[PDB]
């Protein structure tokens, strides 16, 4: 008719507020307002089903023609499965798919159909720049994997205990009993194997996936100096500076010509 | 001798006038203006004593000169003549001591106090004994899903710091509540709070898990039944329900009307950790039921908060000040000054500052 | 510049003539290679093209340094005397953040260490309009605002320590301004 | 020959460089690197001012922010010295990529210790 | 023991807080 | 009045920017009289434009319509204090209202009217995209509240302060990892909340990657829509 957009605009906007007042709770807890909003989903389950079944009666299988309506039945077809798994209880994977619903708010309101159409058209000339940064990481993931496997695992524990010894702001940074890195002069402590490690286990250099994670973070110039000063603390300095200050100087240079990449195609 | 120290301590306390500035005091500070006197190697004390001053122990959590402490060194200095009186009246007295609600200890003969010295005088078995009447406690511990994290680890510490403030006339039990309710102790009723029976509780509290949904109605209705069970052999005195919840929007109004019409169950409620929940109802439960809301930010506040709960239980005693001054002897414990097994005689000192003139009486 | 660096390096010999003023004239000898830069020709194209661009952007730069003065003066006004935090987070006012306390290690209350406590003043406070252009210069460079932002949330009345999650509504200042400066930097 | 040895860690890098043979056939990518090597004309004179910038601010701070007592935990530490020349170049490369330069500013102050190798007697 | 002290009519519980 | 007004205005922007913590005692007395004095010059300066310029000409200019809102608000805030019935929450608000006088300085800048026409033309080329950016930072705030959602329990005492267990705390915390500042400490908590480092658990890196790649690529596209709008003016 005419305002069928407006009724569906005012009910998806309710979902935005219905998911904003959802206060999460640590180990299976529910307040009261959190407990009432669980039942309010069944309202937005049926109204999006009363809508969509009428969209089927309106045209049929050819009314999957708008790709932005193709997500419309896709959002609903998970939550009907969620009612089935709801009866299995009398689990949190479908809990996260209700986050996707305000993307329906895009497909309703036009002019943002202008924006998302325009935003993918910038992505064609950027493809060679982004694929070289993808080769930039894989080179420096394999080089940081073979040069630094297992090098961080030394500790500065106390005398014989399990406590890692720090000073009052000092990050728990590795050691080496052999030369060039950390005498460990924290006075009643001896470097022993095991695990002191970087941040909690997450800033290694073994296992291809961690190497590629910690040359990613280094590329964004954020926290690249802890991954420098941890290697520089375990091997010893004067060699591993040349690894990171060429990862920064190439990571800078090939994002500096990504910003100039997008500004080519539309000018 | 206790009556002499209680009669003089109160007399001097009436004429005090609350000095605020202190540009005029000279005490001893036994842990190291101040005094440095002579010492006699004496043999009843097996140790160096002074006989000319009282010493002062201010616990190293407190102090800079903070005028609550610093003002109480003023009027307490009068007890110097009466401490000194009793050695001449009868020798072989061991440590006289005025403990105080702000944590100081004046004790004559003055002597060097014995790395960290913890020693709060307000948690000493000889203070928590003659500072209240015996106690049927019952500790409810919110073990739901919302306490997990920091604010649970503070409950496992704080119950273990709560149960240290129980004498051997006092009874407890520890009861968690969550979805339903249960006495996670292996006792199913009220016990004696021996040395031994408090150890079962410290292994039950330290193996609490956190999961479920709070309800506060299956919890309190299990709490008031435990403070029945006259069958057992309780002490029949101050009934206390203490609550270690984090928060929640539930004034359990249907329960206290069921069980506390006669208002005979004090409910102290604590709210631990730095949760951003509603502290609104938990403050309500304690100000309807003659309780007192306390709050615990982190470790460190635990030692100061779980001892101020005895100032509430002293409220019925002060209203019978003619006849509450009995002497109350403590059953045997090792001295902190290294003397042997000692037994103490205690007597409370109450605040007389308007009486027989009566006065607003604040 | 050739006559400026040479006269100072000569007076270091006059300053070494007394020791037998000192180190200042040593460091005035660093200017040298700047002269060699004017002997380079590539930069005449680059530096000249940039000062063309400053002439047309000057108007924007003169406004974006007005907002760091205008949001300094609303920033002072709203955070005077706050950010004044006591060392153990339990004492909340001037006189009584003094003496010694317990620092419990790791997590458990059997490892007490005893440190003193004093007022820590959070180093990038908003006290003076000059001293607030300092702090609002670092949140302008997207560095160190979280720590400072999460402090501006925790603040309360004039000389008082922080309350834990008091007034999250004062996170709108650091957002609108951050977004704005992101729009004038762009 | 070792099986009849830490120093072989450089020679291993040669094993890695075979991945750069990949881009050899990747015609759309090689044509983009070669553009930048052809572009390396007006760039490196601007890079000369960068090197000069790091060189002047190294030497100005090195006489001045030395004596600065490399106590660990205090953000001027054994990895982040101000003392030598290439340790003071790296510190400035930390402040050039914005890596928490606000602390280093607070590390230089008026009340820091003075590194018990100096005089100050 | 035999003494014990609880619940006077006065008291005046208006603090807590 | 090209020079009588500047002595007032430059004397106002030193009045409003004195502002210490202690201000010993005489400064805070001068803050209130100055504001009382310099409004008496503000009204007159305005009132001389009221007679000898034309009434319809005065309000038509936008910069002097701004000067109307200044002079009225100065009078409203002075009399409301004399009325006395005002909360201490509100007198701080009135004090922040004066601060708008700093734009009085901007009666200068000769290309000011060129400058606002440059900027306000740019925003209406961004108000389509900027509403896409705000609806991008909502989806990732509603997502992170479901994955992390008060799993920051950890049984420890250090302050993991950018937690997600609220709607505004997850709206600060997303916008912190959007601007790049300290998303490292944030990602090291989402990894350690689930399963710290393991197989199933470090696939929560993928939340803080797509937030940082896509969340910047939207924001790199507000860099173009300005640049195609700021290029149309350069043709003429
Ligand atoms: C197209 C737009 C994007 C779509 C939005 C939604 C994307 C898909 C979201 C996946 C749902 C994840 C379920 C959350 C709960 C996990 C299950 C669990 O509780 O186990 C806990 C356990 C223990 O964690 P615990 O200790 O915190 O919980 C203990 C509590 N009990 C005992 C009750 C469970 O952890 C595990 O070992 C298993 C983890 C499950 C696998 C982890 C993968 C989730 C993250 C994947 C990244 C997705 C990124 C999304 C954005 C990218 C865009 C495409
Ligand atoms: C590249 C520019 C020129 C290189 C600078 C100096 C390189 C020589 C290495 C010195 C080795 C040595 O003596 O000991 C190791 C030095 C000194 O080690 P150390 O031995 O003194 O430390 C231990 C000290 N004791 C034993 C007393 C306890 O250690 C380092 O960490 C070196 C830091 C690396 C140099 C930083 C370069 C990054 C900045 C580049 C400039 C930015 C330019 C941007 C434009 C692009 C143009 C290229
Ligand atoms: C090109 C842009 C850089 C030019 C910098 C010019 C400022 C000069 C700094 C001089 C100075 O303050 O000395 C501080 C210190 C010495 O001064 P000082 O402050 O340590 O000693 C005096 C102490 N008072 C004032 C408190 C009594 O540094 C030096 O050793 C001087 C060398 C720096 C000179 C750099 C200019 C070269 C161009
Ligand atoms: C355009 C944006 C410009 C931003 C600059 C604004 C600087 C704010 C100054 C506040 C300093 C302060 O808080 O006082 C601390 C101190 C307060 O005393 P304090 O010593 O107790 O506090 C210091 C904090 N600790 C101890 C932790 C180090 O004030 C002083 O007396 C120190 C000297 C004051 C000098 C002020 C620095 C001004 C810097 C601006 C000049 C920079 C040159 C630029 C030219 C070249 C580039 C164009
Ligand atoms: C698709 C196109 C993408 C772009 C193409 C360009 C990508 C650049 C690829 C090359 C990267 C070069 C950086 C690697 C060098 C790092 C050196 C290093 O890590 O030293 C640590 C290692 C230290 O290992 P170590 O184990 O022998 O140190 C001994 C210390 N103990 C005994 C205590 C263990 O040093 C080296 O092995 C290399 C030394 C020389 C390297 C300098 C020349 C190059
Ligand atoms: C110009 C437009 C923005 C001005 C808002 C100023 C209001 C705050 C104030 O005046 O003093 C603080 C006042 C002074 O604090 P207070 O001393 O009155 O504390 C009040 C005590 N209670 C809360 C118990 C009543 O703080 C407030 O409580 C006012 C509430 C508003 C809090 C958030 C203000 C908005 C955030 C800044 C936005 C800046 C936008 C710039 C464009
Ligand atoms: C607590 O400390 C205060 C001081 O810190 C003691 O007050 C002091 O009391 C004595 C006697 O009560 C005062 O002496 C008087 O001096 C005036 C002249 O100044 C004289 O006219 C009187 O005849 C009398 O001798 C003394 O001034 C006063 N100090 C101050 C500062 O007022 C108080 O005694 C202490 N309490 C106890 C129990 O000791
Ligand atoms: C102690 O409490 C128990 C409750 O567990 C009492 O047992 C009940 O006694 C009454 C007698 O009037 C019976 O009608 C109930 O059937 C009993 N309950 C159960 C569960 O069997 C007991 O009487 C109390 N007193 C003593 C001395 O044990
Ligand atoms: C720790 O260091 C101090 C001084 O550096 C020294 O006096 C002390 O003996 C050391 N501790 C041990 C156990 O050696
Ligand atoms: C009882 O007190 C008096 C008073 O000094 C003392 O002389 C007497 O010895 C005391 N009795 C005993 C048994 O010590
Ligand atoms: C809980 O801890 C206690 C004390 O170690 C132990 O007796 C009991 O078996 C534990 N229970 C579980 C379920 O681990
Ligand atoms: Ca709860
Ligand atoms: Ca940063
Ligand atoms: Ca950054």
């Amino acid at each position: 008719w005419k305002p069928f957009e407006t009724i569906i605009l005012l009910t998806i906007f309710a979902n935005c507020v219905a998911l904003a007042v959802y206060l999460p709770m640590p180990e299976d807890d529910n307040n009261s307002l959190n407990l009432g909003l669980e039942k309010l989903e069944y309202f937005f389950l049926t109204v999006f089903s009363i809508e969509a079944a009428m969209k089927i009666i309106a045209y049929g299988f050819l009314f999957h023609q708008d790709a932005y309506l193709r997500s419309g039945w896709n959002v609903l077809d998970f939550i009907i499965v969620f009612l089935g798994v709801f009866t299995a209880i009398l689990v949190k994977a479908l809990r996260a798919f209700r986050v996707l619903r305000p993307l329906r708010l895009v497909s309703g309101v036009p002019s943002l159909q202008v924006v998302l159409n325009s935003i993918f058209k910038a992505m064609l000339p950027l493809f060679h720049i982004a694929l070289l940064v993808l080769f930039m990481v894989i080179i420096y993931a394999i080089i940081g994997l073979e040069l630094f496997k297992g090098k961080m695992h030394k500790t500065c524990y106390y005398i014989g205990t399990d406590i890692v010894a720090t000073v009052e702001n000092e990050k728990p940074s590795p050691c080496a009993r052999t030369g060039s890195g950390r005498p460990c002069t924290i006075n009643g402590s001896e470097c022993r194997g095991g695990w002191p490690g970087p941040n909690h286990g997450i800033t290694h250099f073994d296992n291809f996936g961690f190497s590629m994670l910690t040359v990613y973070q280094c590329i964004t110039m954020e926290g690249w100096t802890d991954v420098l000063y941890w290697v520089n603390d375990a091997i010893g300095n004067e060699w591993p500076w040349i690894y990171f200050v060429t990862l920064i100087l190439l990571g800078s240079f090939f994002i500096l010509n990504l910003v100039l990449g997008v500004l080519s195609g539309e000018f | 001798a206790l009556v002499r120290l209680a009669l003089e301590a109160e007399k001097v306390q009436a004429a005090h006038q609350w000095r605020e500035d202190f540009a005029s005091v000279v005490y001893y500070n036994a842990k190291d203006q101040r005094i440095k006197p002579v010492f006699i190697d004496d043999a009843n004390f097996r140790r160096q004593v002074s006989y000319q001053h009282a010493a002062v122990h201010i616990p190293t959590d407190i102090y800079e000169g903070s005028t609550i402490v610093l003002n109480e060194l003023n009027w307490t200095s009068a007890l110097d003549d009466v401490f000194k009186k009793n050695r001449e009246e009868d020798p072989s007295l061991l440590w006289q001591v005025f403990g105080s609600a702000t944590g100081l200890a004046r004790y004559y003969p003055a002597s060097p106090w014995v790395k960290i010295d913890l020693y709060d005088v307000r948690r000493r078995p000889w203070y928590i004994q003659g500072a209240a009447s015996p106690k049927d406690m019952l500790i409810l511990v919110d073990v739901s899903g919302s306490v997990s994290g920091l604010t649970l680890k503070l409950i496992r510490t704080s119950v273990s710091e709560m149960l240290e403030t129980l004498s051997d006339d006092d009874f407890v039990n520890v009861a968690s509540f969550n979805s339903n309710a249960q006495d996670v102790s292996c006792f199913q009723h009220l016990v004696q709070a021996n040395v031994r029976n408090k150890k079962v509780l410290k292994d039950a509290v330290n193996n609490i898990t956190a999961k479920g949904i709070t309800d506060y109605k299956k919890g309190f209705s299990f709490a008031f039944e435990q403070l029945l069970n006259y069958n057992v052999s309780r002490a029949n005195c101050n009934k206390i329900i203490m609550l270690f919840t984090d928060g929640g929007e539930e004034r359990a109004q249907e329960i206290f009307a069921k069980y506390n019409k006669d208002k005979k169950v004090r409910v102290f409620t604590f709210s631990v950790g730095q949760h951003n929940y509603d502290r609104g109802p938990i403050q309500w439960m304690a100000c309807e039921n003659k309780g007192y809301y306390y709050e615990i930010p982190s470790i460190g506040a635990i030692r100061i908060n779980t001892q101020e709960y005895l100032d509430v239980l002293g409220r019925p005693m002060v209203l019978a000040g003619d006849k509450a001054k009995q002497v109350q002897w403590t059953n045997v414990y090792l001295d902190a000054l290294e003397l042997g097994l000692v037994i103490t005689g205690t007597l409370p000192v109450f605040n007389i500052t308007g009486q027989f003139e009566n006065k607003t009486n604040l | 510049n050739y006559f400026n660096i040479l006269d100072l390096l000569v007076v270091a010999v006059s300053l070494i003539s007394m020791g037998l003023v000192v180190k200042i004239l040593r460091v005035l000898r660093v200017l040298r290679p700047l002269r060699a830069i004017n002997r380079a020709k590539g930069l005449k194209h680059v530096v000249q093209c940039v000062f063309v661009a400053i002439r047309t952007i000057g108007n924007i730069v003169l406004v974006t340094t007005l907002l760091q003065f205008m949001f300094a003066c609303i920033g002072v006004q709203l955070f005077k005397g706050k950010f004044f935090s006591c060392n153990d987070l339990s004492k909340m006012t001037e006189e009584e953040c003094r003496g010694y306390y317990y620092v419990y290690k790791d997590g458990d209350p059997t490892q007490m260490e005893l440190r003193p406590r004093q007022w820590i003043h959070n180093d990038f406070h908003f006290d003076n309009v000059l001293s607030a252009m300092m702090s609002l210069f670092t949140v302008s460079t997207f560095e160190g605002w979280p720590q400072l932002l999460y402090r501006a949330i925790d603040s309360n009345e004039e000389d008082m320590g922080p309350v834990y999650n008091n007034r999250v509504e004062m996170a709108i200042f650091f957002i609108i301004y951050i977004i704005l400066i992101a729009f004038f930097m762009m | 020959i070792d099986t009849f040895r830490i120093s072989s860690a450089f020679f291993r890098l040669f094993r890695v460089m075979r991945l750069i043979k990949l881009l050899s056939r990747a015609e759309g990518v090689r044509t983009l690197l070669w553009t930048f090597i052809k572009s390396f004309q007006a760039l490196p004179y601007v890079a000369l001012l960068i090197v000069m910038l790091f060189f002047i601010y190294a030497v100005i701070g090195m006489q001045m922010f030395g004596k600065i007592a490399l106590v660990d935990g205090t953000q001027i530490n054994r990895n982040n010295n101000f003392q030598t020349f290439p340790q003071a170049v790296l510190l400035l490369f930390r402040c050039a990529t914005g890596e928490a330069w606000q602390e280093i500013l607070l590390a230089c102050s008026y009340g820091k210790l003075c590194d018990p190798e100096s005089d100050y007697a | 023991p035999d003494v014990c002290f609880d619940n006077n009519v006065l008291e005046d519980y208006t603090d807590c807080x | 009045f090209y020079w009588l007004v500047i002595l007032i205005v430059a004397l106002n922007t030193l009045s409003i920017a004195s502002e210490h913590h202690n201000q010993p005692l005489w400064l805070t007395h001068l803050q209130d009289i100055a504001n009382r004095v310099l409004l008496s010059l503000f009204t007159i300066e305005m009132l001389l434009k009221m007679y000898g310029l034309g009434l319809r000409q005065y309000f038509m200019s936008i910069f002097n319509r701004f000067d109307c809102f200044v002079v009225c608000s100065g009078i409203l805030e002075l009399l409301l204090v004399e009325s006395g019935a005002m909360t201490p929450l509100g007198i701080s608000v009135l004090r922040c209202i004066r601060l708008l006088r700093l734009f009085k300085i901007t009666k200068y800048w000769t290309s000011l009217s060129n400058l606002v026409a440059s900027l306000l033309n740019s925003i209406r080329s961004i108000a389509s995209l900027l509403l896409l950016l705000f609806l991008f930072i909502i989806i990732f705030a509603l997502l992170g509240m479901q994955l992390f959602g008060g799993r920051y329990d950890f049984e420890d005492t250090e302050v993991r302060r950018s937690n997600f267990d609220n709607f505004p705390q997850a709206l600060i915390s997303v916008f912190q990892v959007l601007t790049g500042e300290d998303w490292n400490s944030v990602m090291y908590n989402g990894i350690m909340a689930y399963g710290g480092p393991s197989y199933p658990g470090v696939l929560v890196c993928i939340y803080f990657i797509i937030l940082f790649v896509c969340g910047n690529y939207i924001l790199l596209n507000v860099f173009l829509a300005i640049a195609v709008d700021n290029l149309a003016e350069a043709e003429s």
